[PDB]
């Protein structure tokens, strides 16, 4: 669709109420989507794949790590993703654990050595 | 296909069906887009109409086509009548068949050829065995009371369709002989 | 052309009717088997020699194996050698390589051959011995209930996913029911007197349910009630009306064995005629 | 159409692939909604800010609780 | 857009020769499992075998039309003994047209004798009659809505020679008076 | 392909494995668009399908002869396992 018009729906979804019974979080939502649009980091999906490892490692499971390689698998077998490295990013994002060191952990490429 | 099978063993013969005395009722036997798989399930149910047809044209030939009064009781005769009477009532779940068949192919008309085989196997068993009864009293010209008995030695077999079946009509040619045994003791 | 072309989309029309079998098939070896083999054939080098290979589809295979078990005959797979449904070796699907296709309806076959076996002898009853029609009427209601199991199953192929692997293991319990009517035919069969040859064929089914005395047994028994239930009819006449009436005889006393009424036969004899003797007042 | 309906199954089989993604995971989001949300990476989004976005939206429901 | 496309019926079927991702194209029903397009070329193709084996000059009725219940409607009319437009006083439609046509052609027949109100008897005879034809005629239109064709033929099979037996003592000389009052009794 | 393999597992020998009353199922002919080494792997596989089919035909045979009721029992069990 278009962007704007996007968000509302989402509003929807995620709250219970209507998009005319609150406007306070939308606006935040509006806020955060036009002031800053485009990524700081370079993008692949292979990274975050080997990121995904490292959560589910971290959960102590190791079965679904398994899982998880092939369905990245069919993820590239189907094909019809624009851009993969984003809502797997995403995912990752809004990570839940049921249920030391964080400055080593594997990062991106910085873009500070790169210019478009 | 369909309803042209009910229409031809109902007794309305069509071209598909050309309706035979010495073949019965036979499929046309020539497409040359047959299939043998259907072949002997259509051979197999042209028996059943042929018996049918047989049966009533021989029951209207000889039941109400005179006031009731020859000297023979092979075609006449009070316990002739009684017999094709009691021979009609027992062809009603045959009718009641074909007209459950109708629905259900107006329901659904894609149905397979095995199913309605299935249904009239009960028949396909009923129809030879009380054609003799009847052969033998139109071809020895049976006459009276020995009618009767006729019917009672072919009601002591081992079928229990077939015995149900042919005590029916022994039962109504029993009627019209009470029915003058009141009168005359 | 405006009704063959209507015939051949709805109907198969390709192995009847002089078209041979046409497939939209995609390719590539999971599926592809027979091609495969022919281009392995062809580096094998005989040299060629083709033999009949249709390359039919698969499920009007199991449609019409299903009708041949269910009862009915003449189907145009499956040439007959004398009477025996044997395997057609004119046809190949893609996969079996001829070779396994071979062995597994060669074992349908061999179950035909009872069905067959069956329906002759039905079909020689409507087209006495007093206990034949007594017998086959039950044999004829088994065949009621079995048709009934594998026209659903072509029900199920109307509306597939259904391969052989799945039908032959659900038939595998009524398989092994036919071959134990294979055993109580054949003592029908084997024979001088109509009574004689009743009883040793009685016997094996008096003697088969103490065999498994599961879910045969059922089978069995309902077969046992319904041979021995003339005998039954017979018996009770003998004994309240005070004769015994068989045109030509029925029995096994005159005025190979069954053991069924055996324990209580003088039982039977002195009530009989007894029973005679105050008809005789 | 037919191979533009098998793209669609395609997409509902990938849907799927993701459905797993998100329990092993635990995020609360549906099939609907991440339909939207790949919608909205056709049009190209940065995931940092649709995450900014629903851990504003998920965290206000739980301030009307 | 997506997800109120995703929601459709997909592949159930699966293909032995397609194994890698069937779409699916039906494995082709029979002959007898297809019908109502099939069954109106599978009459066109027989009838054209017919005339090619005549040579065109055969010429059968009914080719197509009419329904099925407008059909029932205009026989249950002629039950009346108002007639169709094909009597007055595929191709097997006219056969089973005919066997219950010549029924109500009776009835007509019937009550065209009884028109009239010499003999005493007789008109007390004529009246009696017509008590019996208010029957036959109250019978039709209360126990069928509307039914099924084959049932129409059926139901009326016991009906109708009731009806029949009468023609064969009526003429349509011929009694009247005490003539017919003995020979009645 | 495999829809022979999983059939020829059920019992039935084929012209790609030799039916044999030492070891059934034997595979040395070579294929290109199968590896050389495949065979190996098929070998193991093989020694699976084998049992199967001798255990089926001595369900077949019973029930000097071997008779009784726990010929009907064993016999009966080889049926679920």
């Amino acid at each position: 669709k278009s962007p704007n018009v996007l968000l509302q729906n989402l509003c929807c979804r995620i709250l219970g109420r209507s998009e005319a019974d609150v406007a306070q979080q939308f606006q935040y939502a509006v806020r955060v989507i036009g002031s800053n649009f485009a990524p700081t980091v370079e993008r692949d999906e292979f990274l975050v794949a080997e990121k995904i490892k490292k959560e589910l490692i971290r959960q102590r499971r190791e079965a679904d790590a398994a899982l998880f390689s092939e369905l990245h698998r069919k993820l590239h077998s189907q094909g019809v993703l624009k851009n993969k490295w984003s809502i797997l990013y995403l995912l990752l994002s809004l990570s839940e654990d049921p249920r030391s060191y964080a400055t080593l952990f594997a990062q991106a490429l910085p873009r500070d050595a790169h210019s478009t | 296909m369909i309803h042209e099978l009910l229409l031809a063993l109902s007794g309305y013969p069509g071209s598909i069906f050309t309706w035979n005395k010495r073949s019965g009722l036979q499929v046309s036997q020539d497409f040359p887009f047959l299939h043998p798989s259907e072949t002997s399930v259509l051979n197999r149910l042209c028996r059943l109409g042929t018996d049918y047809i047989r049966f009533t044209e021989f029951i209207e030939q000889y039941t109400g086509h005179v006031q009731q009064q020859q000297g023979q009781g092979g075609l006449h005769g009070i316990y002739l009548r009684a017999f094709c009477t009691g021979l009609d009532s027992v062809l009603q779940p045959y009718r009641q068949a074909l007209l459950d068949l109708e629905q259900e192919f107006l329901g659904d008309p894609h149905l397979s050829i095995s199913h309605v085989n299935y249904f009239l196997d009960q028949f396909q068993l009923l129809f030879p065995s009380v054609m003799v009864v009847v052969e033998q009293i139109k071809s020895q010209k049976i006459h009276g009371c020995q009618i009767l008995e006729t019917v009672y030695k072919h009601s002591c077999g081992g079928l229990p369709p077939v015995r149900s079946a042919l005590e029916k009509i022994l039962a109504v040619c029993h009627g019209v002989m009470y029915k003058q045994l009141s009168a005359w003791m | 052309p405006d009704d063959r072309s209507w015939l051949e989309h709805h109907v198969v029309h390709q192995y009847w009717t002089a078209r041979p079998s046409q497939f939209p098939h995609s390719l590539h070896l999971h599926s592809n088997l027979a091609a495969v083999w022919d281009q392995h054939l062809y580096s094998s080098d005989p040299l060629y020699v083709p033999d009949d290979r249709v390359l039919v589809t698969e499920t009007q295979v199991i449609r019409e194996t299903l009708w041949l078990l269910s009862g009915v005959k003449k189907l145009f797979i499956f040439q007959l050698i004398d009477g025996k449904v044997t395997v057609r070796n004119n046809i190949i699907v893609t996969h079996l390589t001829h070779s396994c296709l071979r062995s597994v309806l060669e074992q349908i076959a061999a179950y035909g051959q009872v069905v067959f076996r069956l329906q002759e002898f039905i079909d020689e009853v409507m087209g006495p011995f007093r206990t034949y029609q007594a017998f086959m009427w039950a044999l004829y209601k088994y065949f009621i209930s079995f048709k009934e199991e594998l026209a659903e199953i072509e029900k199920c192929i109307i509306n597939t996913t259904i391969t052989l692997a799945i039908v032959v293991d659900k038939l595998a319990p009524r398989l092994s029911q036919l071959k134990v009517l294979h055993k109580v035919f054949s003592t029908g069969v084997a024979e001088t007197r109509n009574v004689v040859r009743a009883s040793h064929l009685l016997n094996t089914l008096y003697k088969a349910i103490l065999e498994y005395d599961e879910q045969t047994v059922s089978l069995l028994f309902s077969l046992w009630v319904e041979t021995v239930r003339p005998y039954l009819q017979t018996v009770d006449e003998w004994i309240v009306h005070g004769h015994l009436w068989d045109g030509a005889r029925e029995f096994i006393i005159q005025r190979t064995m069954v053991s069924f009424l055996k324990p209580v036969l003088k039982q039977i004899i002195m009530a009989g005629k007894s029973m005679q003797l105050l008809k005789n007042l | 159409a037919a191979a533009a309906a098998a793209n669609l199954n395609a997409v509902r089989e990938t849907m799927d692939v993701l459905l797993e993604i998100s329990r092993i995971l635990n995020t609360g989001l549906d099939m609907e909604t991440l339909s939207i949300c790949v919608r909205l990476c056709e049009q190209g989004i940065n995931p940092e800010a649709l995450s900014s976005v629903i851990k504003e939206l998920r965290k206000a429901t739980e301030a009307l609780k | 857009l997506w997800e109120a496309a995703l929601t459709y019926e997909a592949s159930k079927r699966r293909c032995w020769e397609r194994v890698g991702c069937p779409p699916g194209h039906r494995e082709e029903p029979y002959l007898t499992e297809a019908g109502r397009d099939a069954f109106d070329k599978f009459c066109r193709l027989h009838q054209g075998e017919l005339q090619l084996l005549a040579g065109g000059v055969l010429q059968a009725p009914q080719p197509v039309l009419v329904k099925e219940c407008e059909l029932v409607k205009d026989v249950l009319n002629v039950l009346i003994g108002v007639v169709s437009a094909t009597f007055s006083l595929p191709e097997s439609i006219s056969s089973l047209l005919s066997e219950v046509a010549e029924y109500g052609t009776c009835y007509t027949r019937l009550s065209h004798f009884s028109l009239q109100p010499k003999g005493l008897v007789f008109q007390a005879f004529t009246s009696g009659l017509r008590r019996y034809l208010q029957y036959y005629r109250a019978c039709v239109l209360s126990t069928p809505p509307t039914l099924s064709l084959l049932t129409i033929g059926f139901l009326f099979k016991k009906l109708g020679r009731q009806l029949r037996y009468l023609a064969e003592l009526c003429g349509v000389a011929f009694p009247t008076g005490v003539k017919l009052l003995s020979y009645l009794y």
